[PDB]
């Protein structure tokens, strides 16, 4: 189907085929040398250069080496620099370059390739969609939005562009506007639309507008293997981990951590209050669009398993106390932070990103009435000097209707059933 | 842009390599 041979490459098809057959049989080492031989003999051959790249690519797989793949990335570029490159081969080479750049984490470099691909092929809609993804990976939602707007004006029915346009709208807090795009995009069934992210966000957007159809989408996402359950909708999961909304200290096995938090809770409180009084700028407003209303700020001591040295200046005894517990200071998928919430605050129902952590809440300043937290179908309250534990990968909701501020201390721990190797290898969140 | 409490970002992990 795809024609990858220009006029000259057709005259050396036997040599090119002989080398390609070696690569297909997994004889990577022999195939690399064969294509290198063809590159020296035919330095202008696009197919010879592409074969060298593909062989380097397959070598990285067998070797599991980044550096081998990085070499293939340059060779894929070399193909596009050669003269008289067939269009199918040109697209295949630069697309695989982008895909491998993103695989390695080179998102900025993948963008340039994707911009070049769109310039070379202005009528290819799928490449524009791929360019939009390139923008979303570096955090450039403004440019990603334009790309999908450009696609939708030419192809209004493209489901991939729809879910991504809807996703961008929802991230911009345009909840009502995002629903038709997310819903029509998933319903389209186009490749790429069956993604847990769009199920997760479509149901959330519906909950925020009072649409009772939200949980139908949660059930469908669960039915298509994106969600472990209707109530537990995290997307970065290690399958098989015990899943329950609420945990007791015994069940977690972190009894020594809990004891230390409850026995020393007053010093933890006092250092938080001192920061409130004399260094309030260390408390930063929640910035994930999780509030319907109210005031909610957090003072973070650890994130992604990394201590914030300057932040710990404000709570030195607390940070020293926590250094003894690597189950939380080493939790690269959690944080340690003070959380202050004021009256008139409601936090939308929401789910955390991962099932690999449990959340400990130590009450520090808890008004008598007005403060409560629901996880799954069960609502509970904080207590000063006491620890609550819940799995925030389950839907949970919070209210603050007291007459003064509520201060808690939040300590994330690895899911107890995670092995040491898993705790060291899992990418940080 | 990190996923602390929610799933607002397009990708929450920043993986690099094998
Ligand atoms: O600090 C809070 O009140 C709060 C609200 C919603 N979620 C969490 C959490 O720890 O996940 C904490
Ligand atoms: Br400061
Ligand atoms: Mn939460």
């Amino acid at each position: 189907k795809p024609k990858l041979l220009n006029k000259f490459d057709k005259t050396i098809k036997a040599e090119l085929d002989a080398a390609e057959k070696l690569r297909k049989r997994g004889k990577i080492e022999e195939a690399v040398n064969a294509f290198k031989e063809l590159v020296r003999k035919y330095p202008q051959s696009p197919r010879a250069r592409y074969g060298k790249a593909q062989c380097e690519d397959d070598l990285a797989e067998k070797r599991r080496s980044n550096e081998v793949l990085r070499g293939a990335i340059e060779t894929y570029q070399e193909v596009a620099s050669l003269p008289d490159v067939p269009a199918d081969l040109l697209k295949l080479s630069l697309k695989r370059r982008s895909d491998r750049q993103q695989f390695l984490g080179h998102m900025r470099g993948s963008l340039l390739t994707l911009q070049r691909l769109v310039q070379l092929f202005p009528n290819d809609t799928s490449l524009k969609n791929d360019l939009g993804v390139g923008y979303l990976l570096i955090g450039d939602n403004d440019n990603a939005k334009k790309v999908y707007e450009e696609v939708l004006s030419v192809t209004p029915n493209d489901g991939f562009a729809k879910v991504h346009y809807g996703f961008i709208l929802k991230a911009q807090n345009k909840i009502a506007e995002s629903i038709p795009y997310l819903k029509e995009g998933i319903e389209s069934g186009d490749p790429g639309t069956d993604d847990g992210r769009f199920y997760f966000h479509l149901g959330d957007a519906m909950q925020r507008v009072g649409n009772k159809e939200a949980y139908k989408w949660y059930e469908l996402g669960h039915k298509r293997g994106h969600f472990a359950s209707v109530w537990q909708r995290s997307l970065y999961n290690v399958n098989g981990l015990k899943a329950q909304p609420w945990w007791t200290p015994k069940e977690t096995g972190y009894t020594e951590l809990v004891k230390s938090l409850e026995r020393n809770w007053k010093l933890i409180r006092d250092e938080g209050l001192a920061v409130m009084d004399k260094a309030k700028g260390l408390f930063l407003p929640e910035d994930e669009n999780l509030r319907e209303k109210g005031d909610w700020s957090q003072f973070t001591l650890w994130q992604q398993g990394r201590r914030n040295e300057n932040a710990c200046k404000g709570a030195p005894k607390t940070c020293t106390l926590l250094e003894k517990f690597p189950e939380t200071t080493g939790c690269r998928r959690g944080q340690i932070k003070y959380s202050i919430m004021h009256p008139g605050t409601h936090v939308w129902p929401h789910t955390g990103p991962t099932n690999c952590r449990l959340r400990m809440h130590l009450g520090l300043v808890i008004p008598k009435e007005g403060c409560k937290i629901r996880c799954a179908n069960e609502t509970k309250t904080w207590e000063e000097g006491k620890v609550l534990i819940f799995d925030d990968s389950f839907e949970h909701e919070v209210w603050q209707d007291a007459s003064s501020f509520r201060l808690i201390f939040i300590v994330d721990v690895w899911h107890p059933e995670l092995t040491p190797q898993q705790r060291r290898s899992l990418p940080a969140i | 842009g990190k996923c602390k409490d929610g799933l607002g970002e397009y990708t929450c992990t920043s993986l690099e390599g094998f």
